[PDB]
């Protein structure tokens, strides 16, 4: 049925690496 | 200390203290959640 | 059958046809022509007929002339929507939503239905813009054109909020307002989609009274059924249900109450606020928030409906006084007391008038004294409210540190009032046990 | 206690009366001053209970338990705004008035010429 | 840029975290700008849509136990973290519990639904009992401990793996506490 | 005829009760 | 003192179901109908 | 740790090549590539209370050091 949640999968997200604020 | 019983691990305990956790992204698929 | 499930999701998410029978069926789906004729129709025949329809629509209304250049163009005979990129498809979606907001008012006419048939048969709006097309045909849900659109709609392309329409697609009958209202009370998504469609139209000033009356009626009946669902008797659950109702409503009413240019949607939002303040037992701070926004929002065109809704809002409050800015703009109201008598013939304005007198007395300004005098001699308050208002007036006269001259003039006029109000004022003098003649000769000397 | 609205009520079941009756309950009454419930059954027993849901070891503890000899109790009522006397009666041709101060119970048996009218 | 009266003077805002996903606000779910916040004296998190003026959109009530100075059960919320570019929010409370909640996509959920949770006793442990041995099996005598706590719960701990330990459920307690007014604000969920 | 509680059972409940009013 | 107005929803459904969305009375008249339905005047 | 550290240590924050520890009224900063002590940040106040470093320290992402 509609409105049901699907399985959980970790969405790939590019993050700003903070080791370069130096 | 003791002569028989040596400490092993406090079990049944995931986040009892005021110390907040810390999350680090591993790769593109995992997160490590570190509590105290 | 996890593979059959993944492939079913891929086949439902796919958009362009890939075999000849699928192309023939998707080309056969039309509004005007029967399928046996609509299979064998090139895009010059459809463009000739539907451009005659758009010529009639562009001679009716002036503002279709950009769509004459972008949507109904002789080059737009040839453009395939599934071969352009995502930003071209998104800009085409914006142009289609603007045309549908523009054409929603004239949709009972055969020129406008021919224009929508061009959009459906060229750009495949029934597949790619099912939300805006279904929302712009929803105020006409009693007509055979809505029955035909419901017939040609794909099933899995409808959004989740409009999936009450499935028995009316399986049996080709127009859905009733009871079905639309009941799905609006059950799902917050359908009510949010209807209100978002009409507010997105009314910000672009393409409103029409059919759409305004449609949205006002369905949000009124939906807030009615929603309050009757939210009522629980348990204290914490009714608190959380009032909070959830306000979080589901608040943006829509907070915009439609202060939309100054559209008095129809302003009056419809006043209707929803009146139902919400009467039936749902709300809190005093929420009701002062509603009154302050109505007071900020009215025009001359919605002044008397605004005053009716203000009487209901102030009547169903537990506190006794109004919160400032309400009394300031009701000072700015032109014919306050005569309008309140015309309302009090049907609506019991007593608590509004009492809170108005108290909030005027709490101002140390002396430009409110004609309004205080008229509201006291109005015969609108009760005897106890008139007595405590006059007691507060004499206490303010004792609190002041000119001003006292106008105060004493008002007090001697109120003491020499004629009827039952003057009887109650002199009785209030006798029960505060302070002499008239002291301040009388003090102001006369 | 709030002023109650006309469609739903915040009613809330508390700890029931611990002592049951051996017959049907003919009459309940509340004391007009204090939170004291008087129950009276057809089994010739009146129970006075004090309303204490947070009591210990028994919630709503019993003050006293009066058995009236040979009279089934069809009705019992408190007298006055102070709630000083309890008048109680049944099928018989007399009714008692029990003063809650000084404890005396008087048995009224004549209605002054209308004793034929009152069976 | 924005000013928000986000807390009572008795309940100061203590942890805030922003959703770096790119959607989740604006009453349709396709607009960005969601911020969760929590105070340490409550047990409820609060979600703000920052778009128009910064309105509130939902309050997830009793995500953990609300702390009471009179009660023995601990409570509060120590931390909120939206994960990087994902709908999930990991919250950790003082009542020995770590939950992660997730926002649904296709119906708009202003408050999220729980997907992972680990917990423990929210109070000291009253009694202990190692389970009897599965006759000679892989359980042995030394896998399952059975701990009855002062927070009225009986947990079955596993010394082998710490993820296969779960509370012996007394029924739909959280469904009963949500169909009562026990999650909003009467007795408590432990009672 | 049949009474609800007979007089002998009334006597037994009066033995069980606290204060007897003759 | 006043209370919350109790109104059966069938009356309001009759108010709005008397006509379609187009060719309904104007919204001032429908507002006066709804307000006189929710008016607590004896 | 420094010798004259008589305070609890509230939070840690690693960025650039520096790890930064907000204690209570004091910040001790180490260099992470060599794990060595670098300096010590002393905020100052006029009142006794206002020196206390509640909340914490955080970095902004594109802000250097």
């Amino acid at each position: 049925p509609v409105g049901m949640p699907a399985k959980w999968d970790v969405k790939e997200a590019r993050k700003y690496n903070i080791e370069a604020d130096g | 200390g003791s002569a028989i019983f040596a400490p092993y691990r406090t079990i049944g305990l995931i986040s009892p203290t005021g110390v907040p956790f810390t999350s680090i992204p591993l790769g593109k698929t995992t997160f490590q959640i570190t509590t105290s | 059958s996890s593979l059959a499930q993944q492939l079913a999701q891929i086949a439902a998410n796919s958009r362009s046809s890939f075999n000849v029978k699928a192309l023939k069926a998707s080309h056969s789906k039309s509004l005007i022509w029967e399928p046996r004729v609509a299979v064998s129709q090139t895009f010059a025949e459809i463009y000739s007929q539907c451009y005659e329809g758009f010529k009639e629509l562009c001679h009716l209304d002036s503002r279709f002339v950009p769509f004459d250049a972008t949507l109904f163009s002789a080059q737009s005979q040839e453009v395939d929507r599934t071969q352009m990129t995502a930003e071209e498809n998104a800009a085409l979606d914006k142009r289609v939503d603007s045309f549908l907001h523009l054409v929603g008012s004239r949709l009972r006419l055969m020129p406008a239905i021919k224009a929508v048939e061009w959009l459906i048969r060229r750009f495949r709006i029934h597949e790619f813009n099912t939300g805006t097309l279904l929302a712009t045909f929803l105020p006409y849900h009693t007509i055979p054109a809505f029955v035909t659109l419901l017939s040609i709609l794909p099933v899995q392309r409808i959004p989740i909020e409009y999936r009450f329409l499935d028995p009316y697609i399986k049996s080709l009958t127009p859905p009733p307002r009871a079905a639309i209202v009941q799905q609006a009370t059950n799902r917050p998504d359908l009510l949010s989609a209807i209100s978002r469609y009409t507010l997105d139209s009314c910000r672009a000033k393409q409103e029409y009274p059919g759409l305004i009356s449609f949205w006002g009626g369905i949000m009124a009946e939906a807030v009615n059924g929603m309050i009757d669902k939210m009522r629980s008797g348990r204290r914490a659950i009714q608190l959380e249900n009032d909070h959830l109702l306000l979080q589901q409503i608040g943006p829509v009413l907070s915009e439609a109450m202060v939309m100054k240019d559209v008095p129809g949607i302003q009056i419809a939002s006043y209707m929803v606020v009146a139902i919400l303040a009467a039936k749902g037992s709300l809190n005093d701070n929420i009701l002062t928030a509603f009154m302050e926004q109505l007071v900020h929002g009215w025009t001359v065109d919605t002044l008397r409906p605004g005053l009716v809704c203000l009487t209901m809002l102030a009547q169903h409050r537990s506190a006794k006084q109004l919160s400032g800015r309400v009394a300031k703009a009701v000072i700015k109201v032109p014919d306050l007391v005569s309008s309140l008598r015309d309302i009090s013939k049907e609506h019991q304005v007593d608590k509004l008038a009492n809170g108005l007198v108290l909030a005027f007395v709490d101002r140390g300004d002396i430009r409110t004294l004609p309004v205080i005098n008229s509201l006291l001699l109005s015969e609108l308050l009760q005897e106890k409210q008139a007595k405590v208002a006059y007691k507060a007036l004499l206490l303010a006269a004792h609190k002041i540190d000119n001003i006292r001259k106008q105060v004493g003039s008002a007090l001697v006029r109120l003491s020499q009032a004629e009827g039952d109000v003057g009887d109650a004022i002199r009785t209030a003098i006798q029960e505060v046990d302070f002499n008239i003649e002291e301040l009388e000769l003090k102001l006369g000397a | 206690r709030r002023k109650l609205r006309p469609e739903t009520i915040d009613i809330q079941r508390t700890r029931d009366i611990p002592d049951t009756h051996k017959a049907a309950i003919s009459s309940l009454a509340f004391h007009p001053r204090y939170p004291i419930l008087l129950s009276s059954s057809t089994s010739s027993i009146m129970y006075l209970h004090k309303l204490d849901a947070s009591a210990y070891p028994t919630p709503n503890p019993l003050l006293t338990s009066v058995h009236v000899k040979r009279t089934d109790l069809r009705r019992a009522a408190f007298v006055g705004p102070d709630g000083g006397e309890i008048i109680f009666a049944g099928r018989r041709r007399y009714f008692h008035c029990w003063n809650l101060s000084s404890g005396l119970v008087k048995k009224v048996s004549k209605i002054q010429g209308h004793q034929k009218e009152q069976r | 840029v924005l000013l928000l009266e986000a807390g009572t003077d008795d309940a100061p805002v203590t942890s805030i975290s922003f959703r770096t996903d790119g959607l989740g606000a604006g009453q349709d779910g396709r607009k960005d700008g969601v911020m969760a916040t929590a105070t340490s004296v409550s047990g409820d998190v609060t979600f703000w849509d920052l778009n128009k003026g910064g309105r509130i959109m939902g309050v997830l009530r009793s995500a953990h136990n609300p702390p009471s100075r009179h009660n023995i059960v601990r409570g509060g919320i120590s931390k909120i973290e939206f994960l990087a570019g994902q709908p999930v929010i990991v919250t950790s409370g003082l009542d020995n519990s770590l939950k992660t909640w997730i926002f649904d996509e296709s119906p708009f959920s202003p408050v999220p639904r729980i997907l992972h949770q680990r917990s423990g006793h929210a109070a000291p442990v009253r009694c202990l009992h190692f389970l009897p041995s599965d006759f000679d099996g892989a359980e042995g005598g030394n896998k399952w401990l059975l701990s009855g706590g002062k927070d009225r719960s009986l947990w079955g701990w596993s010394l082998r793996r710490d993820g296969q330990s779960a509370e012996l459920s007394q029924g739909a307690i959280r469904k009963k506490a949500r169909k009562m007014g026990l999650l909003a604000g009467t007795t408590t969920l432990e009672d | 005829k049949r009474a609800a509680v007979s007089n002998k059972n009334m006597d037994l409940l009066g033995e069980s009760a606290d204060v007897i009013i003759p | 003192d006043t209370h919350a107005v109790v109104v059966a929803p069938q009356r309001l459904a009759e108010i709005f179901n008397a006509a379609p969305a187009f060719a309904m009375p104007p919204i001032e008249d429908v507002f006066y109908q709804v307000a006189s339905l929710f008016s607590t005047k004896p | 740790l420094p010798s004259d550290l008589d305070q609890p240590i509230k939070q840690i924050l690693i960025f650039g090549g520096w790890i930064v520890a907000c204690a209570l009224t004091r910040i001790e900063v180490w260099k992470a590539a060599t794990l060595e002590h670098y300096t010590t940040i002393f905020p100052a106040a006029s009142k006794k209370g206002d020196n206390e470093l509640t909340g914490g320290a955080i970095n902004m992402p594109t802000f250097l050091n």
